[PDB]
RNA sequence: AGCGUGCUACUUAUACUUCACCGUGAUUGCUGUUUUGACGCUUUCACGAGUAGGCAGGCGUGGAGGUCAGUGACGAAGCCUUUGCUGUAAAGCUGGGUCGAACGGCCUCUAGUGCAGAUCUUGGUGGUAGUAGCAAAUAUUCAAAUGAGAACUUUGAAGACUGAAGUGGGGAAAGGUUCCAUGUCAACAGCAGUUGGACAUGGGUUAGUCGAUCCUAAGAGAUGGGGAAGCUCCGUUUCAACGUGC
RNA sequence: GGCGAAAGACUAAUCGAACCAUCUAGUAGCUGGUUCCUGCCGAAGUUUCCCUCAGGAUAGCAGAAGCUCGUAUCAGUUUUAU
RNA sequence: GCCUAGACCGAGGACUGCGGUUUUUACCUAGGAUGUUGGCAUAAUGAUCUUAAGUCGCCCGUCUUGAAACACGGACCAAGGAGUCUAACGUCUAUGCGAGUGUUUGGGUGUAAAACCCGUACGCGUAAUGAAAGUGAACGAAGGUGGGGGCCCAUUAGGGUGCACCAUCGACCGAUCCUGAUGUGUUCGGAUGGAUUUGAGUAAGAGCAUAGCUGUUGGGACCCGAAAGAUGGUGAACUAUGCCUG
RNA sequence: UGACCUCAAAUCAGGUAGGACUACCCGCUGAACUUAAGCAUAUCAAUAAGCGGAGGAAAAGAAACCAACAGGGAUUGCCUCAGUAGCGGCGAGUGAAGCGGCAAAAGCUCAAAUUUGAAAUCUGGCGUCUUUGGCGUCCGAGUUGUAAUUUGAAGAAGGUAUCUUUGGGCCCGGCUCUUGUCUAUGUUCCUUGGAACAGGACGUCACAGAGGGUGAGAAUCCCGUGCGAUGAGAUGACCCGGGUCUGUGUAAAGUUCCUUCGACGAGUCGAGUUGUUUGGGAAUGCAGCUCUAAGUGGGUGGUAAAUUCCAUCUAAAGCUAAAUAUUGGCGAGAGACCGAUAGCGAACAAGUACAGUGAUGGAAAGAUGAAAAGAACUUUGAAAAGAGAGUGAAAAAGUACGUGAAAUUGUUGAAAGGGAAGGGCUUGAGAUCAGACUUGGUACCGGGCCAG
């Protein structure tokens, strides 16, 4: 149960704080859960999906898929993986769109950044 | 528009009452931040006490003559009685009431013993005083520390003493006394 | 509902002699609400009838004595086992009631030690129902904040928190309270008797000055327990007992026999 | 609850049960008292005589603390004794030693005379007692002293 | 088979008689066998019209407390249906089809709780009915071109009319892109349409001399003042020390 | 209020007092409507007063709740006496 | 007394009763249908739906003495649609406490609008009556008489005791009228005894509080409905009239 | 040749006002509908509309008060007083205050005094500094009075025994406000399904089983929640706790007693009359006009007047937090509320489209699917489209999109039908549905239904 007066319990207020949600809380919004390799690696359990990261998607269709993050789609609340791809009877292939929490980061991006942010986290970058 | 063996009402709703409606749906609000306030208050200037002690006064009229309550200070000579100056006193927590006197001894006597008490139980601190001593003492509350309280009603074993004269008797030519004073008091002095 | 809703239009009855309904009707012209009855209770977009006002009763007041006398009537009912079993409390594995458990669980700190204390007492397949038992509620009340139902639990009474409504506030159905403020709304749930109560031995030992005995006076003023107007509440050892059964007369037939 | 109310058994009936003649009217009769001396006269000549007139002097600003007087009986007066104390002075209640019951101080204003006292001492303090409860008391051995 | 009168039989009302069943009122009994329903079971008798109206017992709806550790993506709710069952009834339950995410029984609480009507409200839909009608302003015709398609578009030939107080050529008010070219036909042009003031895409309005701009007209209206509680009213050089002078 | 060679004419399809918004859900003894089932009981159009006569109050008629009792002494009837 | 033809029904569900025959603690026709045979169970039987036939059946709602009316609303369908809430009250009922009662203005407390706790005042009640100054409720077993359920003694009857309640005669308190003791600020006091007078009084308290139905009054007040009235604004693009300029 | 007074001018130096918002607030002005069963006083109502002015609150406020007590003691609000006293065609109606319990509490400032051994006071310019300001200087204001001193509770001037108290500026904390960062436990197995977030099994965390997202009901997948921890910015003469530098303390203030004094608000009080208002009644307040004071005087003491007392305050000048209000503004949390004809008029490019010269009036309108995967391609057709195909769990989801009722309508099938049709009762015919060889027991026992 929450306790602090400065929490809201409202559905409204809470799906209307998730569909409007700016670019940047987005970020947060589409964090994913690292493998057990990496969180015994880095000591930390989910991070925010980045552009460059490698996936394994572990529900729906594509479970099992694996490959590297190719768009943090923002916009529509998804993450394109790199070869995720439905084929069209046109002949074209458009990108499968995947929830991060659905997949476990197998391989992070790094940066100066991300390594700051793995030991803000209290984990070993 | 009347019919029935029914009492008669008055219910004054032909203006716009609705207009004027009043409802406390805020009691319980109103309650919780005035006792938010009062810790605030109370935080703030610990461990001097929240009130200031206040005289004991008779109520006034016929009917709340037997009753006594707190008054709203203690008047100047009763200050004086106790060797504190208005303006010294309101700065230790001791009301003054400028408007009330004391025509009568025991009114006096009760606040003089009041502000005894409370300056016996006073410690006021200074610059040479240390903090170990301020935290050694208690913020109290001083409408209860010293309390009004009802001068007892006689009760117990007395002597019975039976005038001469009854007490209905004696109410009566009490009565007759004051309906005719006046008219007596000129025919006499016309006389 | 608002106080305006269904009055914000300057809508003018046409009178008689036009061919409908002498129902007030938007003026002007240039939009389809134009011509369109208004004000009215059988009307789109009118008032309701009686809209609703605040000052309706919200709150009852109730006696204070007579409020007492139902929470002295539930703490009772919680002992009784068929009652508790009628409530529904999975109570079959508790070997009798009321339940009072050592002081040791006033002091627990962790939900799993206060899960374990529930399950050693007996007290924790009636958690499993309050668990089993989450539904989402049917109706609009879902859209209201009111999103699953579920059955009560326990109700755990102590005497002093060391840790016992923290370690109990988490788990599915169990409420915590102190013995000094009881209430009926935890001891006679949805207007049931039979609540399902552990007690702590201090709580046990604190009753009978909270509500007072014969030999201890009630810490609530001028309060006693209430008598009731019967004194053997089993009136079938009443009706069969030497005393009455030793004048009255042999009894008939259960079924009058059919003469004629 | 509108579950128990009449409205939800007239629901299918015409009139609701006004009345399919007198039709439920806005007021007919008039508004609150309207009429009480001409079509309404017969309603309160039965059951409120005495409505219309003037009776007795005005009194301009009064104020209702002066006659505060509230009554106790005889009959009652052994009430205001400690309940603690009162078999005790019931007991060994005398001339030398009578309780003092103080009316005043317990919220009355007269000592009326209704009911039988014990036939036993007491000391009365009342601002005002009427005859025969003064009478009454004396007869016990008690006495009325006058407080004001 | 008419009229007056007598007789016999016969016909049949929700009436009368006997019996069954429903309900109401009364009534007999029921605890050492009362026995997990005594607000129950049981004996007996009588009675049953009803507007306005009263009361009682029930049916149904939205939401709330409790309970069924209830139903449900292996199909909830909704909807259609000679699949039927239960109840005097309000209604409840069920088979099949459709459907796709919630919902119910029971003990209680609560109310914006039940529709055939109000020339009710809003929305939708008929018959009327392929009906009334699409008839003022003289009038069209042949051929070719274009086009899937030509009474209605284009061109040619003809026949006509307006007949200079025009059906001609411009403007003021008002409109605002309707102008022009290209494309184009779903809607609109009460037939049609390849055409259009429609639809789509672009293009287009050039001033020292034409207007506005300036003057004053009837009038409107600041200032100095004077009213007015005030919004503001009067007044137009007025009881003014009035030049941003040349 | 205007304006009227005067018709109560005209004052934006509005005129024997324009239009707009509000007071305003104005008041109506008057018209219309007023939503489920079954069971039991079941009327009045009469009295008196009222600027009362299409309305009220009052009494009567009706329902409901009962209460005190249990053949006590009641009756839209007869007889006898008067 | 006897014989004889047909129709409809079969409620009940161990025994118990009243009778009869008694060859008998047995049997019967005597406190409600059994016996036997045939056929069928892929069906004779029952229900519903559609339809025919016979017979009856006017269109509902409404106001009304009277409606199928040549009285009014209603073309159709869906969804919405009208006795509500509140302040103050009467009766009744349920509940808590009871000469008291009401925690919730407020204070304490809290798992925080909840639940739990606290008390002064105040409201109502416990005293009435008079315009008021004022006065203020026991002769008695809280009265007598006639009834009175129940209880006690009896043993048809009878006696005792008799609550609530009913009728009746009294007593007490206030008002009104009369009388007027000892006394006295000599005009006050008002003892005592009365009166076809009067009060919403006493006469071993009954109230207070919460809730429910019903009824009442004020409120938009069951829903919809005026002609009007008022306050503040907008119009001389129509039109009326004057003026200025064409 | 210069002062002073009054009055002007300047694009003079520097400022200030206007206008907006509407819920509450302070005033002015001001109806009628309505109720009285008519109606005029009255009521609605000292309300709506109109006008002027503010703030976070406003206003009121430290008695020319209440009272009549054994006295209370600024203001405000609540409960009560009380539907009472009273007002009222004494009709309909209306209607306060004192006391009492509580919330909150906080007190004061001028004018009238000779500084007179010293205008000791202040705006501005100029300069300078450590700048919400200090210092220096020069004009100016001002004696027709700016400072100190006093405010009735007093107080002043003398004398008096002496005692008690104390100024300002910075630096770090704490408190208050805002804000950044950080955090437990399954996505293990089987089945259904397009998708597991469903069911079952085994579990884990829990001071976290609030809420939301993710392809269906997810504490344990994600965000959060709970628990705290730790940074940054602010803010506060008028909060405290510490430091630190200056305190120029013969200063300032209080306290006891004696003596002499003790200034205290005028076209105001008050009175008459007029109008309005009030519960205020021979007149409650306010306003106009006329009259017009006094010094133990003046006001009040709810029945007009004179006479005599008594009580209580001290007007005609001023400031002040809190408790109180709040359909507006800003930020939050909720609900036995409504669920797209409801709820605001507006869930949508809604005060929008559109109407009206104008003031103003003012709608309708949410939903494919988890994902456009929004139907490639072939074929008929001028085209729109159709037919195949394709995607999808579903096209009985194709944007003319969830479900898809009724009215109304097409087709197919069934039936009936001489100037309506429809209904009840009854039976026939046709169709549908049902049931005992039972949950029958062992050739037989016995049973069910329909009949003689
Ligand atoms: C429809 C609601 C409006 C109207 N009402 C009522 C009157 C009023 C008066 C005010 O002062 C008198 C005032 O002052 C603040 C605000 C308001 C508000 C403002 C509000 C919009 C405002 N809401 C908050 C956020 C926000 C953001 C924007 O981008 C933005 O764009 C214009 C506006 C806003
Ligand atoms: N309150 C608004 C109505 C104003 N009417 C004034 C009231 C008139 C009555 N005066 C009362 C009689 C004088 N004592
Ligand atoms: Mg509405
Ligand atoms: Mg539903
Ligand atoms: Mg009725
Ligand atoms: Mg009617
Ligand atoms: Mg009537
Ligand atoms: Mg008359
Ligand atoms: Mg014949
Ligand atoms: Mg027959
Ligand atoms: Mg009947
Ligand atoms: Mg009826
Ligand atoms: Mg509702
Ligand atoms: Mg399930
Ligand atoms: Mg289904
Ligand atoms: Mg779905
Ligand atoms: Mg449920
Ligand atoms: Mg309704
Ligand atoms: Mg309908
Ligand atoms: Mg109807
Ligand atoms: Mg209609
Ligand atoms: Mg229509
Ligand atoms: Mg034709
Ligand atoms: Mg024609
Ligand atoms: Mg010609
Ligand atoms: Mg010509
Ligand atoms: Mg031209
Ligand atoms: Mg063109
Ligand atoms: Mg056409
Ligand atoms: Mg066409
Ligand atoms: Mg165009
Ligand atoms: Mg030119
Ligand atoms: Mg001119
Ligand atoms: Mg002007
Ligand atoms: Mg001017
Ligand atoms: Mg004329
Ligand atoms: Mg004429
Ligand atoms: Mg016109
Ligand atoms: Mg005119
Ligand atoms: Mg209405
Ligand atoms: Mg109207
Ligand atoms: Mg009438
Ligand atoms: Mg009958
Ligand atoms: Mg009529
Ligand atoms: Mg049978
Ligand atoms: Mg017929
Ligand atoms: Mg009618
Ligand atoms: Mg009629
Ligand atoms: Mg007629
Ligand atoms: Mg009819
Ligand atoms: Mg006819
Ligand atoms: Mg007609
Ligand atoms: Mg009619
Ligand atoms: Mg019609
Ligand atoms: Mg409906
Ligand atoms: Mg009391
Ligand atoms: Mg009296
Ligand atoms: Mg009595
Ligand atoms: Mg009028
Ligand atoms: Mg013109
Ligand atoms: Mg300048
Ligand atoms: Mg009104
Ligand atoms: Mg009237
Ligand atoms: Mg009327
Ligand atoms: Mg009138
Ligand atoms: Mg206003
Ligand atoms: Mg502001
Ligand atoms: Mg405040
Ligand atoms: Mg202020
Ligand atoms: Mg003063
Ligand atoms: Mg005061
Ligand atoms: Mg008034
Ligand atoms: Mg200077
Ligand atoms: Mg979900
Ligand atoms: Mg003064
Ligand atoms: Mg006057
Ligand atoms: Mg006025
Ligand atoms: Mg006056
Ligand atoms: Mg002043
Ligand atoms: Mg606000
Ligand atoms: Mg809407
Ligand atoms: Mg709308
Ligand atoms: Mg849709
Ligand atoms: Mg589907
Ligand atoms: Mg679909
Ligand atoms: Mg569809
Ligand atoms: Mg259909
Ligand atoms: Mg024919
Ligand atoms: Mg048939
Ligand atoms: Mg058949």
């Amino acid at each position: 149960a929450k306790i602090s007066q400065d929490v809201s319990s409202s559905r409204s207020k809470a799906r209307k704080a998730y569909f409007t949600a700016s670019s940047v809380e987005r970020r947060v919004l589409l964090s994913a859960p690292l493998s057990k390799e990496l969180r015994q690696q880095y000591n930390v359990k989910s991070l925010p999906i980045r552009q460059n990261d490698e996936v394994l998607v572990v529900r729906g269709s594509k479970k099992g898929s694996e490959g590297k993050v190719n768009s943090v789609y923002r916009l529509k609340f998804a993450i394109q993986v790199d070869k995720l791809q439905k084929e069209k009877s046109n002949g074209a292939s458009v990108p499968i769109n995947i929830h991060p929490s659905k997949v476990v980061i197998t391989k992070l991006h790094l940066d100066k950044d991300r390594k700051a942010l793995i030991q803000r986290k209290g984990g070993k970058a | 528009a009347i019919s029935k063996n029914l009492p008669l009402l008055n219910n004054h709703f032909r203006k716009h009452w609705q207009e004027r409606v009043r409802v406390h749906f805020d009691q319980a609000g109103k309650k919780a931040s005035r006792r938010q306030s009062r810790l605030r208050k109370a935080a703030k200037i610990a461990p001097r006490p929240i009130d200031a002690l206040r005289p004991v006064v008779r109520a006034p009229t016929v009917k709340y003559n037997r009753k006594v309550r707190a008054g709203r200070g203690f008047t100047l000579a009763e200050l004086k009685a106790v060797g504190i100056a208005p303006k010294y006193a309101r700065t230790i927590g001791i009301s003054v009431d400028h408007r009330r006197q004391n025509k009568s001894q025991e009114t006096f006597d009760a606040n003089v013993a009041r502000l005894q008490e409370y300056k016996s139980k006073l410690v006021i601190f200074d610059k040479k005083t240390k903090a170990s001593e301020v935290a050694s003492f208690e913020q109290v509350d001083v409408s209860a520390t010293f309390p009004v309280e009802q001068p007892a009603p006689e009760s117990g074993l007395r002597a019975v003493e039976v005038p001469e004269q009854t007490a209905y008797r004696t109410l009566r030519l009490a009565r007759n006394e004051k309906k005719y004073k006046g008219i007596r008091e000129k025919r006499a002095k016309e006389k | 509902v608002a106080e305006n809703a269904g009055h914000q239009t300057s809508a003018e009855s046409w009178g008689t002699g036009r061919a409908v309904a002498r129902i007030p009707r938007v003026g002007g012209g240039g939009t389809h609400r134009s011509g369109q009855a208004a004000f009215g209770n059988m009307c789109r977009g009118g008032r309701m009838f009686a809209p609703t006002k605040t000052w309706r009763r919200w709150n009852v007041k109730v006696n204070h004595n007579e409020k007492r006398y139902a929470t002295a009537s539930a703490i009772a009912a919680s002992a009784v086992t068929s009652l508790v079993l009628a409530r529904g409390h999975r109570v079959e594995q508790v070997k009798e009631l009321p339940l009072v458990v050592s002081n040791e669980f006033e002091s627990v700190t962790k939900t799993k030690d206060a899960v374990a204390v529930l399950k050693a007492v007996g007290a924790h397949k009636d958690v499993v129902k309050v668990i089993k038992s989450k539904k989402l509620r049917a109706g609009k009340g879902k859209l209201r904040g009111r999103r699953f139902t579920q059955r009560r639990g326990p109700l755990v009474v102590y005497a002093q928190d060391n840790g016992i409504v923290k370690a109990l506030r988490n788990v599915p159905g169990v409420e915590t309270a102190s013995v000094k403020h009881l209430g009926l709304l935890q001891l006679a749930p949805g207007a049931h008797l039979g609540r399902f109560i552990i007690w702590t031995q201090g709580a046990f030992e604190s009753l009978d000055s909270v509500y007072g005995s014969d030999s201890t006076k009630s810490i609530k003023s001028g309060y006693t327990l209430p008598s009731n107007i019967i004194s053997n509440t089993d009136v079938t050892r009443l009706i069969n007992s030497a005393e009455v059964q030793a004048v009255v007369r042999p009894a008939g037939e259960k079924t009058q026999k059919k003469s004629h | 609850p509108t579950r128990l109310t009449k409205t939800r058994k007239h629901r299918g009936n015409v009139s609701a049960g006004k009345g399919r003649i007198g039709k439920h009217r806005k007021h007919p009769g008039g508004r609150g008292k309207a009429g009480g001396q001409h079509h309404h006269r017969t309603n309160l000549d039965k059951y409120h005589p005495g409505y219309f007139g003037k009776v007795g002097m005005r009194y301009f600003h009064k104020q209702q603390n002066h006659f505060w007087r509230p009554e106790i009986n005889l009959d009652k007066l052994w009430t205001l004794v400690d309940s603690e104390k009162k078999d005790e002075y019931l007991s060994k209640s005398s001339a030398s030693a009578a309780p003092v019951i103080d009316t005043l101080a317990h919220g009355y204003g007269k000592v009326l005379g209704k009911g039988r006292l014990p036939e036993v001492p007491v000391i009365v303090k009342a601002r005002f007692v009427s005859k025969l409860a003064e009478e009454k008391i004396r007869a016990v051995g008690g006495v009325v002293e006058l407080v004001a």
